[PDB]
RNA sequence: GAGGAGACAAGUCGUAACAUGGUAAGUGUACUGGAAAGUGCACUUGGACGAACC
RNA sequence: CCCCACUAUGCUUAGCCCUAAACCUCAACAGUUAAUCAACAAAACUGCUCGCCAGAACACUACGAGCCACAGCUUAAAACUCAAA
RNA sequence: AUAGGUUUGGUCCUAGCCUUUCUAUUAGCUCUUAGUAAGAUUACACAUGCAAGCAUCCCCGUUCCAGUGAGUUCACCCUCUAAAUCACCAGAUCAAAAGGGACAAGCAUCAAGCACGCAGCAAUGCAGCUCAAAACGCUUAGCCUAGCCACACCCCCACGGGAAACAGCAGUGAUUAACCUUUAGCAAUAAACGAAAGUUUAACUAAGCUAUACUAACCCAGGGUUGGUCAAUUUCGUGCCAGCCACCGCGGUACAC
């Protein structure tokens, strides 16, 4: 398909089955379907904890660097994943969501104490 | 039927949905198919009838099952 | 096979019972002002907007009286043909308003309506209409009704007689007051909870909404998602609508509601019962179809045993055809099951078999379709459409295939055309008469 | 409109083929004929000529 | 079928027609007899190349095409039917 | 194929048909539960609802996603080089148009196509080019499936015309043997937009229906067959009739109805 415009993006294509999300990190042309063609698969992400209580994430760091150099964008979930991995700085929204959770927890703690 | 079998096999003439007219065999002991009635027809030739290659399916539309 | 049918719930307890609005069916003789009276009560003028000025459909309307009460008026066809429609209206009615023209007095259809009212065991209110015109003799009307057992109050008869003039809208207020009084005396109530019970008043196929049935609720509330079963058909209620087409959230008892989502078109007058779920509804439908199949199988066994005994007697002792000119094959297409049934009853009244046979190749509800044209071609028949459309493509195909499609919008016009065709097939004018 | 084929199926007229099938059979070709078919000219054995002399 | 008479025809010239059980029913070229070969027939094979065949009948047929052919020849199907041939 | 049945009075060979195996659709009879996958027959016509916004105005998007298979050797490799991303740049990535090569099935009873080539700056000159190694032509078919090509109601196109368009989700009429909800949510991923919190999304997610399939289970089992191929029939009724058979065949007083 002769795609008018568009650009590469490193994003999480969703696979798995119902109630069992699983992600393939794909450097795919942004306009292509989420589960459609992709230039290269750069790793994986299992959101459901395994028996060891781990959320396995595979990152082909060399290829991710290559595609960032070639100009691929980064979807927000992938940016957050890289921030967690430490490959990138913690996302501002990761930090701000942590702060919001702390404030909500403090409010609920105050409510619980006032009982 | 063709020799050596002897019988009076029950058949009907149907205007199949494709526009062709064909003779359909009517299986089972006895039936009630009258003119103007709708039937479903499957393949499978009636061995002892020459030129008849359609069997009226029992229990569908206007052709009820055989009666015990 | 275990009996998995769905059966009308037993009469509700007085604690469950709750006041419900009354259903009044306006019945009478042709052109005696039933629809005009209904128009006056509804505040809307439809009598002018009609094909042939004839009511050919048992129509329901939820009128609201100025006092604030609500009444479900069923305006029924007055022609001789629609006996089944009149009987069904009498069956579903709580009260029967018999409209009799003061000018013309009692008539054959008036007597038929009175008989149906007696059979349904429903109170009768006489509305003597056309009182304005000279020779209007309500006293004569009452005296003649004495013969048919509709005794007025003046003669010590429980039936209330009301002189009205639907044309001038005079005394209709007192007619409505009498209707309200009779409803109060009847003290109509029904359970507004639990599985729904209703009656089909009409059925049809709408090109946008599917198989649509105009029903009247009798017990419990109907809502989107309820699973209904009526006769051999079932639905998951997809859209409930009113006479105006406005979607309505709930259908309380004695409300006329059009229901969509029927997997198959039910017959007019059949009972609608709610069931638990789709699998249960399909089980009920399969059981009912199986029961009908067993009945038909018993009858077919009788016929087949006749044939087989004949053949055995024949044997033990020894030890396509061109259709005649005097055979009119007809396809019948109606806008509603009621119209289809009316035409079929008219046909079944046929008695001129000797001179020319009248074969009914197929009948249905909806626009003349390619399959109808194919049947007509296969049987050199004629398609008769009652208030249905014949698209341009269908017309072209019928012209190519030599079929004759005859659309009509009036029952007696269609019947005149049918008798014309019978006479044409004759070797002269036909001897069968519709009435 | 009519013909052809196949099938079902009995009668009808003959007996053309299968034995040297009672005129050996058949191929091509031509004439002829209720009907298989007959004959003419050439060709094949998918016939025989019994297999010492007699 | 046997007997008699006679014509086309069998012959010559110049053109057509292009069919045969046109069969030795056994393709051309090269090679072998070694370890055999359904039956019959004219023993069994190897290498190589071309031509042809894929159940019976419909069918030396229909349609199309070509042809000095005009009741023709070459090429040549399909539908229906059968479990056989 | 590890094959089997069937030509005959009998044997051998050749051959066709059929049986046994595995899928998918439909139908008949029958059905308890849970998880998951998949789901109009049709490029015929469509009521209704929704499906594209974002945002300090401009811009950007609505060309994407989703859909169908009508059409059909625009899909693959190489050359060249547009558009787009890499905050501007850089060549890098991606990938149009153009050029070269490759690229489905059947019919040759489709064998000729009829200008289908070349040279020259041009003028104009040469008379050539394809084809039995299948040109030209007709019919059929979406393909080579991380997906790709084509279409977007028809007139290939779409200025214009015919006309008023679901082949977007749900749904419907017609049609077919073929027939799922006119559910909820943006909670996740993706896309659009924004500087951003965020907003929209019938994409998608999570649900609804369906024995179409796979997995798992229940202390509530049907369907088919029982002459041979092929596992498995007692007694009756019928008597070449009723009827049965995938093939061979059975039934004229039956392990085949
Ligand atoms: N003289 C007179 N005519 C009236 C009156 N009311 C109505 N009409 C007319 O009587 C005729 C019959 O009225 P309709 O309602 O059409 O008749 P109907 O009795 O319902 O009959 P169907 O057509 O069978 O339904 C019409 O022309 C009316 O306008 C009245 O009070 N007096
Ligand atoms: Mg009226
Ligand atoms: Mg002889
Ligand atoms: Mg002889
Ligand atoms: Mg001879
Ligand atoms: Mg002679
Ligand atoms: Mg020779
Ligand atoms: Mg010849
Ligand atoms: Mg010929
Ligand atoms: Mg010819
Ligand atoms: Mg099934
Ligand atoms: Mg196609
Ligand atoms: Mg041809
Ligand atoms: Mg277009
Ligand atoms: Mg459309
Ligand atoms: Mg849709
Ligand atoms: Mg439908
Ligand atoms: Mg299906
Ligand atoms: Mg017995």
């Amino acid at each position: 398909k002769a795609y008018r415009g568009g650009h590469l993006t490193i994003r999480l294509a969703l696979g798995g089955c119902t109630n069992r999300p699983f992600y393939r990190i794909v450097a795919a042309h942004n306009k292509c379907p989420r589960d459609g063609r992709f230039v290269e698969q750069l790793g994986s992400y299992d959101p459901l904890p395994n028996s060891h209580g781990e959320k396995l994430v595979a990152l082909n760091l060399d290829r991710i660097r290559h595609w960032i150099g070639c100009g691929a964008h980064l979807s927000k979930p992938m940016e957050k994943l890289l921030g967690l991995a430490g490959f990138f700085p913690l996302h501002p929204m990761m930090i701000t969501n942590a702060e919001r959770l702390r404030r909500k927890r403090a409010r609920e703690v105050l409510l619980a104490s006032q009982k | 039927p063709k020799k050596p079998n002897s019988a009076n096999r029950k058949c009907c003439r149907v205007r199949l949905s494709t526009g062709r007219e064909a003779v359909c065999f009517i299986p089972g002991e006895g039936h009630t198919l009258q003119e103007h009635q709708i039937v479903l027809v499957e393949g499978g030739r009636t061995q002892d009838l020459p030129g008849v290659k359609l069997t009226v399916v029992r229990g569908k539309y206007d052709c009820g099952h055989v009666q015990k | 096979r275990k009996n998995k049918d769905a059966v009308r719930r037993p009469q509700a307890d007085p604690a469950l019972l709750t006041p419900r609005s009354p259903v009044v069916t306006i019945m009478g003789h042709v052109d005696h002002g039933k629809t005009t009276l209904l128009d006056k009560f509804r505040k809307t003028q439809v009598a002018a907007v009609e094909t042939g000025g004839i009511t050919q459909h048992i129509g329901a309307f939820l009128v609201s009286l100025p006092s604030g009460e609500k009444i479900t008026f069923l305006d029924t066809p007055g022609h001789a043909a629609f006996s089944a429609m009149r009987a069904r209206g009498a069956q579903v009615t709580d009260i029967v308003v018999l409209v009799v023209a003061a000018d013309d007095g009692v008539m054959k259809q008036t007597v038929e309506s009175i008989q149906h009212a007696k059979d349904a065991q429903v109170p009768i209110i006489l509305a003597v209409n056309k009182c304005d015109k000279a020779e209007a003799d309500p006293e004569k009307v009452k005296k003649e009704l004495l013969a048919y057992d509709v005794v007025c109050e003046d003669y010590g008869g429980d039936v209330q007689a009301v002189p009205v003039s639907a044309l001038t809208g005079d005394n209709l207020m007192a007619l409505a007051e009498a209707t309200v009084a009779l409803a109060e005396m009847l003290e109509l109530k029904a359970d507004p909870n639990g599985p729904v019970e209703g009656t089909v008043i009409e059925s049809f196929t709408d090109k946008g909404r599917g198989l649509v049935t105009t029903a009247i609720i009798q017990r419990g509330t109907l809502r989107k998602g309820s699973v209904l079963v009526a006769g051999k058909c079932w639905a998951k209620v997809r859209l409930m609508f009113d006479e105006n087409g406005k979607t309505i959230d709930e259908a309380y008892p004695s409300m006329p509601v059009g229901i969509t989502g029927w997997r198959d078109l039910p017959s007019a007058g059949e009972e609608i019962l709610e069931v638990e779920s789709e699998p249960r509804a399909r089980e009920v439908v399969d059981w009912r179809k199986y029961e009908q199949e067993q009945e038909k199988g018993q009858e077919d066994l009788k016929i087949i045993e006749e044939k087989r005994k004949e053949h055995k007697e024949a044997h033990q002792k020894a030890r396509k055809r061109e259709r005649d000119s005097n055979v009119l094959s007809v396809i019948i297409k109606g806008d509603v099951d009621g119209s289809v049934e009316a035409i079929l009853n008219i046909i079944d009244t046929y008695d001129a078999s000797h001179e020319c046979e009248l074969e009914l190749v197929h009948f249905g509800v909806g626009d003349v379709s390619a399959n109808d044209v194919n049947l007509a071609e296969t049987f050199d028949g004629v398609i008769y459409g009652f208030n249905v459309n014949a698209g341009n493509v269908i017309q072209q195909s019928a012209a190519k295939k030599g079929v004759k499609i005859k659309l009509h919008k009036i029952i007696y016009r269609l019947v005149e055309d049918l008798q014309e065709e019978l006479s044409s097939r004759l070797p002269a004018k036909t001897s069968w008469d519709p009435g």
